[PDB]
């Protein structure tokens, strides 16, 4: 019996109940509500009644550890919400709300139900309401699967975490018809909301999947990462790797040239444990790295800066990635550890004309509210106010550590000696420049100071992590009394 | 003692003197400040840049720094400027030992002509042949059949093989001939032509020799060098299959009966040519160390650093003729980063993601400790694979197992050149020629394929590395014991094998074909997320490797060979086939530059050949030199940025048509 799938399937895409089968345990998911009708009688609507009413709502189980999902049917009414469709959808949330578990929902929808009127807006706020109220409380993945466009595209984005599926979903707020009604300019849908679009040009979508098989097989591998509410305490995982195992190969990552390029990733993948990273929005400002690992089987997140791409210098996009990840990872007791090296910021009038200095501070803000352990190793330079910003000491910082091929300094040796001898006698470059880089440009003068813990070898750094965050992981901190923050938005 | 040299060998001389109980200095460029050598040794001196010249190869200053170690000798090495008078004069002229052979049999023996005078001053069976022009056919057909032998057709002013051509008859000789005078007439201006007695099939047999300043003269027994690529040889052997005592004592004999005529002390080894009847040619003699030796320390025991050091005493050795046996024959082979595959493409500048040798019984000689990195300016070897036999096929099983163990990862490799040309039956049969690898590889490199039984093991070793990685996962004891999996390699499914498992303990399964169907109880011991993986079924034994994967599909490696595996239950298989397969954009058109920078240096030629992972230029920004590449192409067409160009801003740096 394969009765009704027939014409799905024949256009080469998968049915919601097929999703959801995938998604979790062979056998453990229950439909919640499956016999609802619109109860609309408006525009010739009185018949044409559907039993699901176009939303698949359950429990399953996945990994043994409880979930709540929805997903949209595209048959039925194309997906519209209603009235009646949100209802489920608000019921699971507050379920949700009330027992520690996370929601994932599969996005299909075409749009709102006109045949409804303002009911689907209501629809839309009580949603709008929740997922408001319940961010910070349980973790929300989104996924989207085939069209999304109206007002129904701002859901997905109050979650934590929107993928996007490449070669049969886009998204967007006004369809092309409009554009070219007002503009003039005849653009493809594809063209305008496509999968590449977002994840390249607007950042929204954290990823992008090539089939919906892959899709699901990796959405459990990121389940499996995530606390199950916000009062469940960092899962654990048994793992035979162990914290003695030898890294030598870290004293050689860096070149002994000042102006030679490498692999961070070199350096971030020694420490955690093998084949554990879950790399997040790997196509969007790619001179910063966000994404999950884990350390000695529990998971921690991770925070690193890119050489290889524009010398690992802090930018517009950079701030908000390493903003919203550092907030979602303090929101739910997450350990932190960051990998240093940056020459500044990007210098640019295009930067001052677009806001350089709103953006630049949500990542200071992000490192400075946090109240997680964190970890901070300083590998080669750190100059100006990014050493402020990409997780000082003086920000409430647990530990610190350098290498000995290490700089800290207020600016490059070329500005300091400009602005330490104003107009002396020419020539002065070769005598001043390579004094003034030799005596403050190491880490002997912040060592001084106080600034890092200590100076370690780069073959010790899993065995001062493993050792420090073992020991940081009943650490209590709280802010003083606040409705709520006031970020930089 | 200090050594001259930079690879394996000054590991191995620093580890001689391990026992010998001598302190050891190795001298360093500023790249290998790194190098295991480097630690190994008991004093270290900068060279300076890394570069070739300055490194290693300026005699100035690595004899101006024999003044403090104090040390009474130092190693000449075996490359670099081993054996050299420029430099043996410059040691003289501080009086230090050499730990070498003498300048006279060096010059003498080594040098290009003369060499063929030594061999013709006691003849030594040297080349064969008329000696002198054949004016006529009928001098050729006549002293073709005098020995009757392939003619070996060459001219007398020609070398490197032009002008020459192979008879096998009389007719063959004249047209042969008739040809020959045409091409050497307009090549070499030359119409005087030899013939010499032309080998059937060679085998490029190597007889090895050890002499003394004292006395004591020994013969080492022989080696194998037939296997060639470019003029590089890859296997090595020291008892070669057609081996006979009424030959090879003549050939020891002979070997040190030469020794004292150049009164050579640290010999190097004796080149010969060997066809099916039993023939050998004393000539293309050598007067380095050969590092082949460890297969004739493998076969001997004898210590070829510990006698030459003792014999740079002025003392006689510690080994004669009479004690030298042999106890089975040992395989060697050399570990290239030469990318055979893809067209022999060099792989360098890549440091060691994370690699492991294989320790089980046998030996590895290398200087490429983990983390470690080659330079364009060096040898790309990586390791030299030596294991130690008493029959062929022991020794090659052995070789075979420690091939699939060697954990390699950041770079390319030969090992499955390596792999492929062990297991071919033509090589297990016995015997093999000079000519042996291009007569097997006709069009570039292709590597054999499975057999039925051999991927089905790789299928059921699959499915038990899925479900120990899918057990870990799992919370508490809330965790599945049995599956229902349908593997199948390729994209489209080629071979749908319906597979169970039922892991009854920890490193145990039931592999079966389906539910209700007979069960084999194999093993496998795997540590998650680990390269390693040792399956045993029965008695039957294999190594594989697990590379990486995206819960779907699976890298596992058979045979040095990738792969990739789809490991699927009931509804992925039959959800797979609705699946739109999209094809990736090939654009072959020009490349931009992704930002903006200053060109400071370029790699490639307008208008000339490019290959898949070749550097083309590098911009600088922001002080900061990048490197973009050429991902994959063949040729170009374009014009190039020229040298500080400050202008980038996406523009088309290179175009590729
Ligand atoms: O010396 C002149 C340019 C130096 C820029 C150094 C890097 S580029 C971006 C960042 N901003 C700075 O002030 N320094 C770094």
């Amino acid at each position: 019996p394969t009765a009704a799938e027939d014409l799905r399937h024949k256009k080469k895409r998968l049915t919601a109940m097929e999703r959801v089968q995938l998604f979790c345990d062979p056998g453990t998911f229950r439909e919640r509500d499956a016999l609802v009708e619109h109860e609309c009688h408006n525009f010739g609507m009185e018949k044409r009644k559907v039993p699901g009413d176009g939303f698949i709502t359950g429990t399953g189980k996945v990994f043994g550890r409880p979930v709540f999902l929805f997903s949209h049917d595209f048959t039925v009414f194309g997906g519209s919400l209603s009235r009646t469709n949100a209802a489920k959808v608000v019921r699971i949330m507050e379920e949700a709300a009330k027992i520690g578990v996370p929601v994932i929902g599969f996005n299909d929808s075409g749009g709102a139900r006109i045949h409804e009127g303002v009911d689907s807006l209501a629809g839309y706020a009580d949603i709008f309401l929740r997922n408001t109220l319940f961010s910070g409380v349980i973790p929300q993945i989104s996924v989207i699967m085939g069209p999304c466009a109206g007002g129904a595209v701002y859901s997905p984005a109050i979650t934590d975490f929107t993928f996007m599926v490449e070669t049969s979903s886009y998204m967007f707020v006004t369809g092309p018809e409009v554009v070219s009604a007002v503009g003039g300019k005849l653009v493809t849908k594809d063209e305008l909301g496509g999968p590449h679009v977002h994840a390249t040009k607007s950042g929204v979508s954290a990823g992008t999947f090539p089939n919906d098989i892959v899709a699901m097989a990796q959405l459990r591998r990121l389940y499996s990462y995530l606390p199950l509410s916000n009062r469940d305490p960092v899962p654990v995982l048994p793992t035979a790797d162990e914290r003695y195992r030898d890294v030598s190969s870290l004293n050689t990552v860096v070149p002994t040239e000042v102006k030679e390029a490498y692999d961070m990733r070199d350096v971030i993948y020694p420490v955690i444990d093998h084949d554990s990273f879950f790399e997040i929005q790997p196509q969007f400002a790619k001179n910063i790295i966000c994404g999950f690992a884990r350390v000695e089987g529990r998971s921690v997140c991770i925070i690193a800066n890119q050489p290889k791409v524009q010398a690992g210098v802090l930018d517009i996009d950079s701030s908000v990635k390493g903003a919203r990840m550092v907030r979602f990872a303090d929101a739910f007791n997450i350990p932190i550890i960051t990998f240093v090296d940056v020459p500044g910021f990007l210098p640019g009038v295009q930067q001052e004309y677009g806001g350089i200095i709103r953006h630049g501070a949500k990542l200071l803000y992000a490192y400075a509210e946090a109240t997680v352990p964190k970890v901070t190793i300083i590998t080669r330079k750190a100059y100006g106010g990014a050493y402020d910003v990409m997780s000082s000491k003086h920000l409430r910082g647990d530990s610190n550590y350098a290498w000995p091929h290490a700089e800290i300094a207020v600016m490059g040796a070329a500005g300091a000696c400009k602005l330490l001898y104003s107009k002396e006698t020419a020539e002065q470059q070769a005598q001043r420049i390579a004094d003034y880089e030799k005596t403050f440009c190491t880490p002997l003068s912040a060592a001084r100071k106080g600034f890092v813990d200590a100076v370690i070898d780069p073959s010790e750094t899993r065995m001062r992590v493993c050792e420090d965050l073992e020991r940081l992981a009943r650490k209590q901190l709280q802010n003083p009394w606040k409705k709520h923050g006031n970020i930089p938005l | 003692v200090l050594v001259a040299n930079r690879g394996e060998i000054a590991c191995r001389v620093m580890a001689t003197c391990r026992r010998l109980g001598i302190k050891t200095v190795a001298v360093y460029s500023t790249a290998d400040e790194q190098a295991k050598h480097v630690k190994v040794a008991d004093e270290s001196v900068c060279i300076g840049p890394p570069a070739s010249v300055e490194s290693y190869l300026c005699i100035d200053k690595i004899v101006d720094a024999c003044k403090k170690t104090g040390a009474q000798a130092v190693h000449p090495g075996y490359g670099f400027l081993s054996e050299n008078g420029e430099f043996q004069s410059a040691l003289q002229k501080n009086n230090i030992v050499f730990v070498g052979p003498d300048a006279h049999s060096i010059e003498s023996m080594g040098d290009k002509i003369e060499s063929k005078r030594l061999a013709q001053r006691a003849g030594v069976t040297c080349i064969p042949g008329f000696i002198g022009e054949v004016k006529t056919h009928e001098d050729l057909l006549r002293f073709a059949r005098e020995i009757g032998y392939p003619v070996m057709i060459k001219a007398s002013g020609g070398g490197g093989g032009k002008g020459m051509r192979v008879a096998y008859n009389d007719t063959q000789c004249v047209e042969y001939y008739d040809m020959c005078r045409e091409e050497a007439k307009a090549a070499f201006h030359s119409d005087k032509m030899l013939v010499e007695r032309f080998i059937d099939h060679p085998r490029h047999i190597e007889i090895q020799v050890i002499a003394d300043r004292r006395g004591n003269t020994v013969y080492l027994p022989e080696r194998e060098c037939s296997i060639q690529r470019r003029n590089q040889k890859v296997i090595e052997e020291a008892p070669s299959v057609l081996l006979d005592a009424t030959t090879r004592k003549a050939m020891g004999e002979e070997a040190v009966a030469m020794a004292r005529a150049v009164q050579y002390v640290s010999a190097g080894t004796v080149e010969n040519v060997v066809n099916p009847q039993k023939q050998f040619y004393f000539l293309e003699m050598n007067t380095r160390l050969q590092v082949e030796h460890p297969i004739t320390e493998e076969i001997t025991g004898v210590d070829l650093v510990e006698q030459m050091l003792r014999a740079a005493a002025d003392l006689p050795l510690s080994i004669t003729q009479d004690d030298i046996t042999i106890n089975g024959h040992a395989t060697e082979c050399r570990v290239y980063a030469e990318d055979p595959m893809k067209n022999y493409f060099p792989s360098i500048g890549r440091l060691t993601m994370y690699q492991e040798p294989t320790g089980a019984g046998v030996r590895c000689d290398s200087g490429i400790i983990e983390g470690s990195q080659i330079s364009v300016y060096y040898d790309p070897l990586i390791c030299k694979l030596s294991t130690w036999g008493r029959d062929r096929a022991e020794c090659i099983g052995r070789m075979e197992k420690a091939l699939d163990e060697y954990v390699i990862r950041g770079l390319r490799h030969n090992i499955c050149l390596l792999r492929d040309v062990v297991t071919e039956p033509r090589y297990r049969s016995g015997s093999i020629t000079t000519n042996y690898l291009q007569e097997q590889y006709p069009n570039g490199f292709k590597k054999a394929e499975l057999t039925a039984e051999e991927m089905q093991l790789m299928y059921e070793v699959a499915a038990c590395v899925h479900l120990k990685r899918e057990r870990l996962h799992y919370t508490q004891g809330t965790a599945p014991s049995e599956r229902q999996l349908y593997l199948s390699v390729g994209a489209g499914q080629e071979g749908e094998t319906p597979v169970y498992v039922r892991y009854l303990d920890d490193s145990h399964f039931e592999i079966g074909a389906s539910k209700h169907g007979p069960f084999r109880k194999m093993e496998v011991v795997w540590k998650a997320s680990y390269p390693i993986i040792r399956v045993k079924d029965g008695e039957a034994e294999t190594v594989l490797q697990f590379w990486g994967t995206n819960e779907v599909t699976y890298g596992m490696q058979m045979r040095g060979t990738t792969f990739d595996v789809n490991v699927m239950s009931d509804l992925q298989s039959t959800l797979a086939h609705f699946v739109p397969i999209t094809e990736a954009t090939t654009n072959t058109k020009q490349i931009l530059s992704p930002m903006p920078g200053v060109i400071v240096a370029i790699k490639v030629q307008p208008g000339q050949m490019v290959v898949a992972g070749e550097e083309l230029l590098t911009l600088e920004a922001m002080k900061m030199r990048n490197k973009i590449h050429a991902q994959a192409d063949g040729k170009v067409k374009e014009v190039k940025v020229k040298l500080g160009a400050t202008v980038e801003d996406n523009e088309v740096l290179v175009e590729l048509e």
